[PDB]
């Protein structure tokens, strides 16, 4: 078998020298059998002389110039199937819950070319997820890659958990979840959470796949990860013909382990310092999330932004991708209602008549006009008060607050730690439900009927029993 | 033997270019002629470059270089405790030797997945600012962010000193050891820091590990890795570590020295590509062992120092996003009298409410809604008389607040003197009370919770947790003062 | 001898390759004897192939290739001991004044690892400098470490001649000034005026010890001559065991320096353009300028600000060094508020109630607060004026601008070019003044009577001359 040996160790950079004269193609894995399990390397550059420039998946320290190099044939890859439900996989195809191997049949490449065009879908289609304010104001869409913008301070590990559920559970299928460069301490919560959620289970059924390429690894792997997870889904997507969902958190770190991985193999540091491979990199990556005649894998990305500079290369070259936003502010929390989503930086490229419809444009849009003109007359409430304003702008600062407060949810996860019961409602349930609130139909109502109520046929019955106590 | 012994080709600036040593382990140490000590961190296709641990003038051209086998590793073990030691271990106090229960090495790595367990103990500052509003929990990895002169030692090792009340304690499930990781300061400081260590007797749980200024660069990159793996053996042990780095911006630059001398090629702001990897694969090292490990934990506060204020800046930018919460610092607020200068609004903590204690959330709540509210207005302060009702109550409410949470150096308080306090500010009762006697109130208050409602305190220190039966004790004795006050 | 030839002359970097394997080693001195006058060279690294590369303490002007160099078995050696009191040196040690050959027993090289940690010892003593805003914002520590940040044209020259005046005499043990890249006809300024005072007897007892690097020298001259001054104070502290002061004017010329040669030395350059070693080669000349078991030494360091900016690596690094740092700024200079220090980007460590008493600690700390107070509200002051501010913040502004005002003091030194007479303030009285002033008692006097005045009793002077107009 194709056999080199090491030449140089610069870092994460590893050379390696095949005197046979049969070189291994670029994006192959080599391995070396290190004490510690093995160190796969992944070529990224032929240089001549018979050498090869290699990236490192995992750390480097420990090795030997003349140590032996394997080529395994072939790209790093990944197990696929049902039997990868439940375990937690790195970016090398390996179980790391020491719950055992991987009993799969096949195993699939991370390095997949994109659909043709003449295999894409023809039109825009809605994701129906349960939570007002999303498919009310900020739709998704049907293979589409959304990106959510939050810390885990204001409720973002519960608002994956509750779209893993509503989604796979309510209207059915499979998930995947990529930690590219995440908080191990996140990823030990989440899978305990998900424990104690019922979508893994260890004796049984389990519908979630975990991917997990922590931050203490070398940037080859963090910059590998996400292709790891996307193997997967695209696998459920076309060898087992249901749509899926693929969380990748966070996005900002593929491409921050890019530019390291451009960084050390000598390339010239574009803008700020990143990779003059940008743009393609994260082409390479999304344009395999999308639809296709057997199914759609959907995205849901964490979006880091630094300095809170939307442009930032990294932000600013994710935004082209994806179509829906979901901002999970601060700003929202510090008053008490939850999923926390801004309401008015949020916002969706599917909010389009000819596709929600022209009925529930009509009231997102006026529900967008409220809720601005409210925060619009902020500094005169403050400086002055409510007396001051109009007759109009006094019942557009009620219906904006009740607005405010009825697009809060309990979620069907939170009743443990909240003690709410958790409620999901429909599209229709939803424009309806703020049609009748700008109609000004229950502006008899107070504001607190408005707060945790998933629909207001149960608005109606919370003011009730707040009147009766 | 040019296997085992090399020879060096040229050498400068702290760095040596060997020839040989063909089967050297990248990071290996070697030892020159002369004894000094230095690290192989570039295997190249025909020689070694060894960045030195000491002063480049004892080697020369043609000196054999002989390689050691050794990974560099330190001593641990708790006959460490209460000493001041370099980068690798070797003691400069001048107290005597070290006593090792082993060796580790430097770059192990960090704990994985499953073994860990979620943060849910706190680790008390004894700063009302942080432990009521942005909580430090024991395996949490917490930024001390600000620009210079700005108070970010003096948080660390108020953090340090308030371990006093535990630390002589029996259980060793409260008490918390600590590490002090010196990068870059001068050694006068180290000098001073011992000595308020020594008045205060936080030394005989406290460790200092030096990698001064004069030190060789490679030393200072070092140094933070080592005492991570001095307090990882009270990880693996079964106690409990807080190792704070003062401060990683210097390591970096250390690093930065160190690779452009190597010749390797740089990043933004100078800086080499794999920083990222150097203070990650540092900081999460950090972790909360289960029961099944020992119940560990090792607890990181690294410091950073922003230039003019500006978070945009390289390492800033890494260093915030491998954190999982930020104390942010401010000067304006320091000449204004808020000491600690902690931008409330800024700083922030990822663990949250879990990382609290349970009475000082019952009311750190309200304190962070309320503070909210003043942010929001604060535009407005000066111009207070003019307002609406509602947000000239705001601004009184916010500005006591902010008041109330100031506190001297070098004197932490503890949770049964935070919870009054806090409740006082929050239900409304200081609103009477002029912003300049705020400083007589907590002083005062306490003097008499002590005198003559000790049960209160009593309790909320053994149970933990508010109970209604006592909460409206403290109302009555709150009450109580405001009205003689 | 060990003697080679010159290979390579690029600036101040020069090149001897040496025809046997005994290389010299790395900081040792090499000398040429040019008929024009020897020219040290000191060695900076190894290149191999037996070629050194060496810095050089004077011009290279007429150096030809070919040309002998000899080594002179060690590092550049400096005369010390008390037979360098009163004689001007440069930086390779040889006299600068015209009076004869330094006959001293011993010569010690300018190169020695600084003392270790048992060798420390911390003071706490506070230095009264004469200087209100010192005195009182940012009192200086005996045995300490000072440092003048300043930009051009702020004042700094004449804040260290101040502190000659003030200090040195009282001091009573010995002195070293050591002039890195300043100005030479402010060296003899010095002289001079160290001569009519008595401080320098030609042909007496003397007891202070200059050595002059200065802005004409080459760079080599400039990034070395520290250590030599660093030298001459080191005997003073260890081998003569007396008190020492140490004046550096200025150490950002070492950097400076060092920063000239990176680029001909061969090494990539860093951040906005100094190189790698700045950090470290700072160190080691610093952390020798330091008190110990053996002896105290107080040091006072000006150290430039180029283009203002505070931010630039170099000060930014030696704000870390430092007990004590005033920073003077321009804009308290165009205000017309000599000698124009930052009231609050002054800082020290001595400020603690511990130290200098609580009613002092106050003092300073109302200080601070008003003068904060004063630059938040100065916005508001330029577009709406100063109507709208309340009742408590227009008294805070209108004693603001009287405390900044009064923390101006004129110089003995700066008469001849600001004609008001000197000033000498106690640190007593400074703070019962500013106390007084905090208290209200001064209300009723006009902002024009605390300018460049003494104590508050020459304030009521002022006032009393200004009303008699
Ligand atoms: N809570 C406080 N109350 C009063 N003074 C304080 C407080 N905290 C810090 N200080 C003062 O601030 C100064 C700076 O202290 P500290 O060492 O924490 O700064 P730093 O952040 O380490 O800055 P650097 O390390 O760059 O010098 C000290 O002189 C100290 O007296
Ligand atoms: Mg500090």
């Amino acid at each position: 078998p194709i056999t080199g040996k090491v030449t140089a160790v610069i870092g994460a950079i590893v050379d390696v020298h095949f005197e046979q004269s049969e070189l291994p193609a670029i994006l192959n894995a080599l391995e070396i059998k290190t004490p510690q399990g093995k160190l796969v390397l992944e070529v990224a550059q032929h240089l001549g002389e018979n050498t090869v420039r290699t990236i490192a998946m995992d750390g480097t320290e420990g090795l030997v110039r003349g140590e032996k190099v394997l080529d395994t044939g072939g790209p790093i890859s990944v197990p696929v199937g049902r039997e990868t439900l439940g375990r937690i996989i790195n970016v090398i195809g390996e179980p790391i819950d020491e719950r055992g191997p991987i009993k799969s049949k096949l195993r699939k490449p991370i390095h997949a070319d994109p659909p043709s065009f003449a295999e894409q879908s023809t039109s825009a289609e809605i994701l129906e997820t349960g939570i007002k304010v999303v498919d009310l104001l900020a739709p998704y869409a049907r293979g589409g890659k959304i990106g959510l913008f939050g810390g885990a301070g204001v409720g973002k590990t519960v608002f994956i958990q509750e779209l893993i559920n509503n989604i796979a559970k309510a209207h059915g299928g499979f998930s995947v979840f990529t930690g590219v460069g995440e908080r191990t301490r996140e990823g030990n919560d989440l899978y305990r959470e998900m424990k104690e959620t019922g979508v893994i289970n260890l004796e049984g059924e389990s519908k979630v796949a975990l991917v997990f390429g922590q931050m203490n690894e070398p940037p080859g792997a963090r910059a590998r990860v996400a292709l790891t997870g996307l193997t997967i889904a695209e696998y459920f997507r076309d060898e087992e013909g249901q749509d899926v969902l693929l969380f990748i958190d966070n996005i900002f770190r593929f491409t921050q382990a890019g530019s390291e991985v451009s960084a050390l193999l000598g390339r010239i540091p574009s803008a700020v310092g990143y990779q003059p491979t940008l743009a393609t990199d994260m082409g390479l990556l999304q344009e395999r999330i999308t639809t296709t005649k057997k199914g759609s894998v959907t995205s849901v990305q964490a979006v880091y932004v630094p300095a809170d500079d939307l442009t930032d290369p990294a932000p600013a070259t994710t935004f082209a991708h994806l179509d829906a936003t979901t901002v999970l502010s601060r700003g929202i929390s510090e008053l008490g209602i939850y999923p926390a989503v801004d309401p008015l930086d949020s916002k969706s490229r599917l909010l389009d008549a000819a596709v929600v419809g022209q009925e529930h444009y009509d009231v997102a849009s006026k529900v967008q006009e409220t809720l601005q003109t409210y925060k619009s007359l902020q500094d005169i409430i403050a400086i002055l008060g409510m007396d001051e304003l109009s007759e109009q702008d006094k019942l557009t600062v009620e219906r904006a607050r009740k607005i405010q407060r009825f697009l809060s949810q309990p979620f069907a996860v939170a009743e443990v730690f909240t003690g709410i019961p958790g409620k999901l409602v429909r599209l229709k349930d939803t424009v309806a439900s703020f049609k009748a609130v700008l109609e000004g139909k229950y502006d008899n109502i107070p504001e607190h009927a408005f707060y945790m109520v998933g629909g207001i046929e149960d608005v109606v019955a919370k003011a009730e029993k707040l009147a009766a106590e | 033997n040019l296997n085992e012994t090399g020879r060096v080709l040229a050498v400068g600036d702290g760095i040596a270019r060997v020839f040989g040593l063909n089967n050297i382990q990248a990071e290996e140490l070697v030892e020159f002629s002369s004894g000094v000590k230095g690290m192989a961190l570039n295997l190249e296709p025909g020689q070694v470059g060894i960045v030195l641990f000491g002063s480049d003038r004892l080697v020369k051209e043609g000196e054999l270089v002989k390689r050691t086998g050794n990974i560099v590793d330190v001593p641990v073990g708790p006959g460490l405790l209460g000493r001041v030691v370099d980068a690798l271990g070797n003691p400069i106090d001048g107290k005597g030797p070290i006593d090792a229960a082993g060796r580790s090495r430097a770059q192990v790595k960090a704990p994985g997945i499953l073994p860990r367990r979620s943060v849910h103990e706190p680790v008390q500052t004894g700063l009302k600012a942080v432990d009521a509003l942005v909580p430090i929990g024991r395996g949490q990895r917490e930024l001390i962010i600000g620009d210079r002169q700005t108070g970010k030692t003096a948080v660390a090792l108020d953090t340090i000193l308030n371990q006093k009340r535990w630390n002589n304690g029996s259980d060793e499930s409260k008490k918390l050891y600590c590490v002090y990781v010196a990068v870059g300061q001068k050694r006068s400081t180290v000098a001073q820091l011992v000595q308020t260590l020594e008045q205060h007797d936080a030394m005989k749980y406290s460790i200092i590990v030096a990698a001064t200024a004069s030190e060789a660069a490679p030393l200072q990159y070092l140094a933070p890795f080592t005492a991570a793996s001095i307090g990882e053996w009270f990880r693996d042990n079964g106690k409990h570590a807080l190792i704070v780095y003062d401060d990683l911006s210097k390591q970096a630059v250390a690093y930065r020295q160190l690779s452009l001398l190597l010749r390797r090629p740089p990043g933004r702001e100078a800086y080499p590509g794999d920083v990222f990897y150097l203070h990650s694969r540092l900081l999460e090292r950090a972790a909360k062992l289960s029961e099944k490990e020992g119940s560990g934990s090792l607890t990181a506060l690294p410091v950073i120092e922003t230039q003019g204020g500006d978070v945009s800046a390289y390492i800033p930018t890494n260093v915030i996003s491998i954190t999982d919460g930020q104390i942010f610092l401010e000067a304006e607020l320091f000449y204004k009298g808020i000491r600690p200068a902690i931008n409330v609004g800024l700083s922030v903590s990822r663990v949250g409410s879990a990382a609290q204690v349970k009475a000082l959330k019952q009311v750190a709540g309200s304190l962070k809604l309320f503070l909210a509210q003043y942010r929001e207005v604060a535009a407005f302060a000066q111009f207070g008389s003019d307002l609406d009702a509602s947000t000239k109550q705001t601004l009184v409410r916010g500005e006591r607040l902010t008041q109330l949470l100031k506190q001297n150096q070098y004197s932490p308080l503890a949770t049964e003197e935070q919870v009054p306090l806090i409740y006082a500010g929050v239900n409304g009762h200081l609103d009477g009370i002029e912003l300049s006697r705020i400083g007589e109130f907590e002083s005062s208050f306490l003097s008499y919770l002590k005198s003559n409602h000790n049960e209160l305190l009593t309790e909320i220190r053994e149970k933990g947790e508010l109970s209604k039966e006592l909460l409206a004790s403290l109302k009555s004795a709150t009450e109580s003062f405001v009205a003689t006050f």
